[PDB]
């Protein structure tokens, strides 16, 4: 029933190093699934009742460990070995587990570059919405 | 098009050559007698009847038209002109601040997750200026953000004779707390005369976080230890609760000796000078300006 | 401009050996540029590879205010992340 805290919030902060630690884009250019207020990962909401939140955070992590394991990612053109996106891509995993243990296609390259660039920065507000939580349940709760 | 009421911007395209765009005028009254027009203070007839056909090609051209009957003025209309110069809508009223990156008009910071912010512009031009300010999140279905007065709010000889104005903004229905879907829209409508021009930003306010700097900054002397404990506290203006709203620090007594932590102390040998910022825990944005205390 | 995070290491009548230490693993490079402080002359500028923290800015004039900046360059996208500059004043 604890989802242990602690061990959540030490996880979801490395996934904030980690999406922050290396910029996506490669030597590119160009100009031009959200916990909303209703789903309770406020302060307020947390207290009440956290289950709520923490299934939506379950969900975004499954979400974003799907696309990160798919064909966007894996394969041409091939990703850097600076990209952070493998140990993302487990950290996901690790965190997903931790939360409930038991139990849109790329075509050209330059569209899988761009498209990897648009997840990695979805993925950088999700994660600190997620180190928010696991923070405050970890020092509140 | 109406840019308010009684208020219209014309729209050309500014060469050398230019024709500059027919233009309709109607007077606003019912309706097809004894009716006459004239621009501005000029007592000087352009024509008369119900419209009237003006070929716009200069500032000359510009300004009050208003139609008159029986000695009696009947409307008023005022022109403003909207130049595109080589397909460029012109820029000429505000300075380009290159700071976040190039062409950057507008400048937008927010200290913390609230959904308040300010954004600032420059000018050399110092009289007959007027700017609106207004924003929304979302263009689609857009969501009110309610905008202040824009204001001087810095004048800083000539070589150096720069205006700067700043707006203050506030989202309607904020959630400090979610994860933003929209960016936030900004548009500034400028006018200097008789010359309209407009800016737009777009941004999430995550984006433009930069925390004020710690405060209370102080140096304790240690017991059997000699070195100090350098202290600290979160901004007033930071979000709250901040077991939330985490933040982080550097700190750096003067490559030049620095020092990380997540906690508001941290344990240094102060020589004969320190300084500590801060940044979001989770996302990152802009460090803080430095706080800094003497050894 | 008493404490520093970009400084003037060396410097002759007509340079400046600049250096700034990382603090944005975000980035792609950095941009130096610089230019008469009173802002009457254009503004030159350079790229710097993200992994080099310092550079040479030759043919500068003497007794002429230079007001140096420095930025880490993450992209030009409407909606990525874009970091504040970083500047001095010399000579
Ligand atoms: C920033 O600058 C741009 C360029 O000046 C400016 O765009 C212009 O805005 C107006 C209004 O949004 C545009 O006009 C619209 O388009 C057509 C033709 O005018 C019509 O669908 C509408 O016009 C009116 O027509 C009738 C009156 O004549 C009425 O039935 C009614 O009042 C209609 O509204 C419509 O408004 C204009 O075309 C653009 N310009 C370009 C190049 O497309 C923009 O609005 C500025 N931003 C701000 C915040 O003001």
């Amino acid at each position: 029933s604890s989802p242990a805290w602690t061990q959540c919030q030490q996880l979801s902060q490395k996934l904030c190093t980690l999406a922050w630690s290396a910029h996506p884009l490669v030597g590119h250019m160009d100009l031009r699934p959200h916990i909303q207020c209703g789903d309770g990962c406020d302060p307020q909401g947390l207290r009440d009742n956290s289950q709520f939140c923490l299934q939506r955070i379950h969900q975004g992590l499954i979400f974003y460990e799907k696309l990160l394991g798919s064909d966007i990612f894996t394969g041409e053109p091939s990703l850097l070995p600076d990209s952070p996106v493998g140990q993302l891509h487990a950290s996901l995993l690790g965190l997903s587990q931790l939360l409930q243990p038991e139990g849109l296609s790329p075509s050209q390259p330059w569209q899988r570059l761009l498209l990897r660039f648009k997840i990695l920065r979805s993925l950088q507000a999700f994660v600190a919405v997620a180190a928010r939580v696991f923070a405050h349940g970890a020092a509140t709760l | 098009w109406e840019l308010k009421k009684d208020v219209y911007v014309v729209e050309l395209d500014w060469y050398p050559d230019a024709p500059g765009e027919m233009v309709v005028l109607t007077c606003d009254t019912p309706e097809e007698d004894g009716i006459t027009w004239t621009l501005d203070q000029s007592s000087e007839v352009l024509g008369s009847g119900k419209t009237l056909t003006i070929q716009v090609k200069e500032f000359g051209d510009a300004g009050q038209y208003t139609c008159h009957k029986g000695g009696e003025v009947l409307s008023h209309s005022l022109l403003l002109l909207h130049k595109k110069e080589d397909g460029i809508w012109s820029t000429d009223i505000l300075k380009d601040q290159k700071e976040p990156k190039n062409k950057t008009f507008l400048r937008c910071e927010a200290k913390n997750y609230s959904g308040r912010f300010t954004c600032w512009w420059l000018t050399t031009i110092s009289t007959d200026l007027t700017f609106s300010v207004k924003s929304s999140r979302g263009s689609s279905d857009p969501q009110g953000v309610t905008c202040g007065a824009a204001t001087l709010s810095a004048e800083r000889r000539g070589d150096n004779k720069e205006y700067e104005y700043s707006v203050e903004c506030q989202e309607d229905s904020a959630c400090p707390a979610a994860e933003e879907s929209l960016p936030i829209e900004v548009m500034v409508d400028a006018v200097h005369k008789l010359k309209y021009e407009n800016y737009t930003s777009s941004f999430f306010i995550r984006d433009i976080i930069k925390p004020d700097p710690p405060k209370n900054l102080q140096l304790k002397p240690l017991k059997n230890s000699r070195q100090v404990e350098v202290s600290w506290e979160y901004p007033d203006t930071w979000s709250t609760p901040h077991s939330y709203f985490s933040l982080t620090f550097c700190v750096q007594v003067q490559k030049k000796d620095r020092v990380f932590t997540d906690k508001t102390s941290a344990t240094v040998i102060c020589r004969k000078s320190i300084s500590v910022r801060a940044q979001d825990r989770y996302y990152s944005s802009s460090w803080s300006e430095w706080a800094s205390v003497p050894c | 401009d008493v404490p520093r995070d970009l400084e003037v290491v060396a410097a002759t009548p007509t340079s400046l050996l600049i250096s700034w230490e990382h603090d944005y693993p975000y980035r792609r490079y950095y941009r130096i540029t610089y230019g008469e402080t009173g802002g009457n002359s254009p503004v030159q500028e350079f790229t710097v590879p993200k992994d080099v923290d310092t550079a040479t800015i030759s043919g500068l004039k003497p007794g002429v205010d230079y007001t140096i900046t420095v930025y880490a360059v993450t992209s030009s996208y409407k909606y990525d992340m874009q970091y504040s500059p970083i500047s001095i004043n010399y000579r």
